[PDB]
RNA sequence: UGGGAGAGGGUGGUGGAAUUCCCGGAGUAGCGGUGAAAUGCGCAGAUACCGGGAGGAACGCCGAUGGCGAAGGCAGCCACCUGGUCCACCCGUGACGCUGAGGCGCGAAAGCGUGGGGAGCAAACCGGAUUAGAUACCCGGGUAGUCCACGCCCUAAACGAUGCGCGCUAGGUCUCUGGGUCUCCUGGGGGCCGAAGCUAACGCGUUAAGCGCGCCGCCUGGGGAGUACGGCCGCAAGGC
């Protein structure tokens, strides 16, 4: 179920693309590991950097309560 | 008297405290290992959390409480058992959400935690 | 012991009721291997429990056994720096023994002078839930009940 | 009570009482020193002070050897102390986890 | 000349999580803490819950057997200033190189001066436990300090216990970052396993502890002792 797969061409430096980005967060808000995103080193780093910008902007959350 | 509400479970390694609140968040009643009768470390146990959540839900029902939302904070040994008891209480439990507080590396912990 | 589970000795049923249980209970009356005296006392008791309450020795005794069978008991287990008294179910085999042991033991705490009477009386009392052997049962069961807290600490 | 055996040797009540005095060092630990036994003997190379003592948490069994008897008695006591102290505190060593 | 990666450094901003305290609300008999406890806190209303506020400190997930730096070391995000370094092109200079006694600079923490700042933590210190005792370990408190600016100190298991540069001597697998004709090849890093060889052994092995040249530093039995004396440095502690 690797996330990089379930998407087309997309931008890792694109911090406003909330719809793409939010898929890389666990349901608890955490940036997901490489085992679940399927990114390389290089890409995964830009992923993290832009998710981080995004939360600053209001677009992505910093944390989410876990439901059952 | 209120129909739906909230149940918070504070579960630490030492105890379980359960307080039932109104929809806006204000407590109607609360209970804990101590209230149900234990002192010391026994308060920390799963049987302690059970009696606590029951007594908390029992007290809530006599105020008309019927459905509750369950909020869980802690990783104590009384945690999961505390939830069991709320379900088996006669209360609805529309949800169970864990809102345990964790820092994004904040204040330096006490020494026991390093 | 260390290797495999030991095995319960099958007892030879008693010649006056063919009951594996009377035999056990007899034996627990038996001091010094004087089993003849043991059976005597017992049978004498039954004589009495017929005399004093006009119904079946065997049926009575079996009840007093059923009413002294402790179901939960405590077994000690040091955890950390405290020796916690843990609650445990008692396997029927042990329920039996304790029931018989206690039955005799309470009986031998009685003020009636002759052994044969005391066994009778204790058996009578325990069928009705009275008597020490039932007291021992409950003391044990209350003890387990209080310590319900420590049940998860079980083996 | 206090028992001393002097094997293939003659010893004085003075010496005997001195052994009682030294052994008393063990009373420090405040546990029952039950039927302690001191045995004194003379090998070719020096004396020997053997002792076997039972306490509520175990037995102290030890032996001192030295050119000098008094010194052997002391070396015994050291070993007795060490063991006694191990008995008294070994139980504490595992209160966590 | 064109490109790259990165917690490399400095300045300025700036975000959310948590803790603490204050304010409001609601609520009652305990909370907390340990192996178990006690001190402590709590009917003068604590704990737990909701909303508001104040403040300092550290930046969870990403995060790695990862990366960057000469080392010490460096981690939220943003911009500015700035170093190192690698690649590709094979364009320029024409041995302009290596090392380096002295010197100069940088140098974790603790410590020190002046002034800020102080939520959490916490030497000293108080008290509770544990214990034969317990100037400890564990528990409740707690001041320097931890944080900032500027100036000092100059130590370390400052470690790879491995000085720097160059050349030469099988490969296998993992990884980071470039360039390719992108199966695969070629650089520069970081790990493992190993040819030859080394080595007292343990182990090292193209990141040599192998085979060699250059330069530097250092060792010469253990203690006494990194002490004494002297000298130089330091506000002191103390350093050489
Ligand atoms: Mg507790
Ligand atoms: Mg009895
Ligand atoms: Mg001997
Ligand atoms: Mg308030
Ligand atoms: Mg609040
Ligand atoms: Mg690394
Ligand atoms: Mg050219
Ligand atoms: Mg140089
Ligand atoms: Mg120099
Ligand atoms: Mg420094
Ligand atoms: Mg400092
Ligand atoms: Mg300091
Ligand atoms: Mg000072
Ligand atoms: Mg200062
Ligand atoms: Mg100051
Ligand atoms: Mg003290
Ligand atoms: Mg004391
Ligand atoms: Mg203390
Ligand atoms: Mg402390
Ligand atoms: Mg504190
Ligand atoms: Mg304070
Ligand atoms: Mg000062
Ligand atoms: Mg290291
Ligand atoms: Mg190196
Ligand atoms: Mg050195
Ligand atoms: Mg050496
Ligand atoms: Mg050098
Ligand atoms: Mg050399
Ligand atoms: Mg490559
Ligand atoms: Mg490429
Ligand atoms: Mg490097
Ligand atoms: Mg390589
Ligand atoms: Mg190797
Ligand atoms: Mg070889
Ligand atoms: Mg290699
Ligand atoms: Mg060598
Ligand atoms: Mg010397
Ligand atoms: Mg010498
Ligand atoms: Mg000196
Ligand atoms: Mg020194
Ligand atoms: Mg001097
Ligand atoms: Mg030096």
């Amino acid at each position: 179920a690797k996330v990089k797969a379930t998407l087309g061409e997309f931008d890792l430096r694109d911090y406003r693309n909330v719809e793409v980005l939010k898929r890389f967060l666990s349901e608890t808000g955490k940036i997901l590991p490489r085992r679940r995103t399927g990114l390389s080193a290089k890409e995964q780093r830009i992923l993290a950097k832009t998710i981080k910008r995004a939360r600053i902007l209001g677009l992505l959350p910093f944390t989410e309560k876990l439901v059952r | 008297q209120v129909a739906s509400g909230r149940a918070y479970i504070h579960a630490s390694y030492n105890n379980t405290i359960v307080t039932i609140t109104d929809p806006d968040g204000n407590p109607i009643t609360w209970s804990s290992g101590g209230v149900i009768g234990y002192k010391g470390s026994r308060k920390g146990t799963p049987y302690a959390a059970q009696l606590a959540a029951l007594d908390a839900a029992k007290k809530a029902m006599a105020y008309g409480m019927q459905s509750v939302d369950v909020i869980v904070r802690g990783t104590g040994a009384g945690r999961e058992q505390a939830i069991r008891a709320l379900q088996a209480s006669g209360l609805q439990v529309k949800s169970i959400v864990d809102d345990t507080p964790v820092p994004h590396n904040g204040c330096r912990p006490k020494k026991k935690f390093r | 012991a260390r290797r495999r589970r030991a095995e319960v000795r099958q007892l030879q049923p008693d010649l006056v009721y063919g009951d594996v249980l009377v035999t056990a209970f007899i034996n627990k009356i038996m001091r010094d291997g004087k089993k003849n005296l043991a059976a005597r006392i017992f049978y004498d008791a039954c004589k009495i429990i017929q005399e004093k309450t006009g119904q079946e020795p065997l049926k009575v005794f079996k009840q007093a056994v059923e009413n002294v069978k402790p179901r939960m008991e405590v077994r000690s287990r040091r955890v950390g720096g405290a020796n916690y008294q843990v609650p445990m179910e008692v396997s029927p085999r042990r329920q039996q023994s304790l029931a018989l042991r206690w039955l005799v033991q309470a009986a031998n705490q009685r003020p009636e002078r002759r052994a044969a009477v005391r066994i009778a009386h204790e058996l009578m009392d325990a069928a009705e839930g009275k008597g020490g052997a039932v007291k021992k049962k409950e003391d044990v069961e209350r003890m387990a009940e209080a310590n319900r807290a420590y049940a998860h600490y079980r083996w | 009570t206090m028992n001393i055996t002097s094997k293939q040797m003659e010893i004085t009540p003075a010496i005997r009482q001195h052994v009682a005095d030294r052994l008393a060092k063990l009373e420090k630990w405040q546990t029952h020193l039950i039927n302690p036994h001191i045995i004194l003997s003379k090998e070719p190379q020096g004396f020997v002070a053997d002792a076997t003592i039972n306490t509520p948490n175990g037995v102290l069994v030890a032996s001192g050897k030295h050119e000098d008897m008094y010194t052997a008695i002391n070396e015994l006591i050291n070993k007795l102390e060490r063991q006694l102290n191990k008995l008294q505190h070994k139980g504490e060593a595992r209160r966590a986890a």
